[PDB]
């Protein structure tokens, strides 16, 4: 999911 | 001594460009052995047929999830996860190839290649190689992805391995 | 009868001009009010006098910590930090005044101002405010922040209050 | 110290  | 591994892109299967990458295994050994061995797909399974789920013009493009094809899976030549490796490297710029995760100590086989100064991403991914030869290969995709990151056009990895 | 407030900027002493904000009181009331009431100084402490800490030119302004003056600081009018209200609001474009925080229900003092459409950040910072007018001064404050976001000047809140 |  991340990177943010 | 440092290896290269390169991924032939395509949009659609119309094949678009190469991309060739120098990984740090003298910094980051235990992550960059882990990108050369899913590229040759030698350990059985691998990002050869794999796409970019998640493109971002202006800051990156991701991709690597080969068991569930969107973010929530891949796995790594360990088991599932591992740890980070270090933080020696820093997202400098376009071009630098850093681990995705989802927090701390949950590597796996997501990585994203930067197209601009990440400063942000410092000290939480870990980098472990950068573009060699195919940047504006890794910007004409850009154009295929959106704000939030969906894809306009499926972008795989059609041919990958080790050059050096 | 959504409220109104105002903060006239300063950079280095030199005075820049207004923005002025419409609070989304009917959605968020919890939050407008904090952030009235700290712009009108009612309770004894509030903005005035207090700087923006982190300008991140393209993205946004961030300031309120008016006790640590560096980010660490900050205390709400129901004591020190409250919870996340709600997330009904989105981060749409430039000029959505949206809370800054430290993770889930932390909200305390200090708000960040969007320059740029932040998607990413829907359902992390409450919404609850825009810029009603001065959206030019809020652009030219990015002139003073970095990509890290420490500014060349002190960028302070001159004066504040409550128009409606 | 959010937002990233």
């Amino acid at each position: 999911a991340a990177p943010f | 001594v440092n290896p290269t591994v390169f991924f032939d892109i395509a949009v659609d299967g119309e094949p678009l460009g190469r991309v060739s990458f120098e990984l740090f295994a003298d910094k980051v050994p235990k992550t960059a052995e882990n990108f050369r061995a899913l590229s040759t797909g030698e350990k059985g399974f691998g990002y050869k047929g794999s796409c970019f789920h998640r493109i971002i013009p202006g800051f990156m493009c991701q991709g690597g999830d080969f068991t569930r094809h969107n973010g929530t899976g891949g796995k790594s030549i360990y088991g599932e996860k591992f740890e980070d490796e270090n933080f020696i490297l820093k997202h400098t710029g376009p071009g630098i190839l850093s681990m995705a995760n989802a927090g701390p100590n949950t590597n796996g086989s997501q990585f994203f290649i930067c197209t601009a100064k990440t400063e942000w991403l410092d000290g939480k991914h870990v980098v472990f190689g950068k573009v060699k030869e195919g940047m504006n290969i890794v910007e004409a995709m850009e154009r295929f992805g959106s704000r939030n990151g969906k894809t306009s056009k499926k972008i795989t990895i059609a041919d990958c391995g080790q050059l050096e």
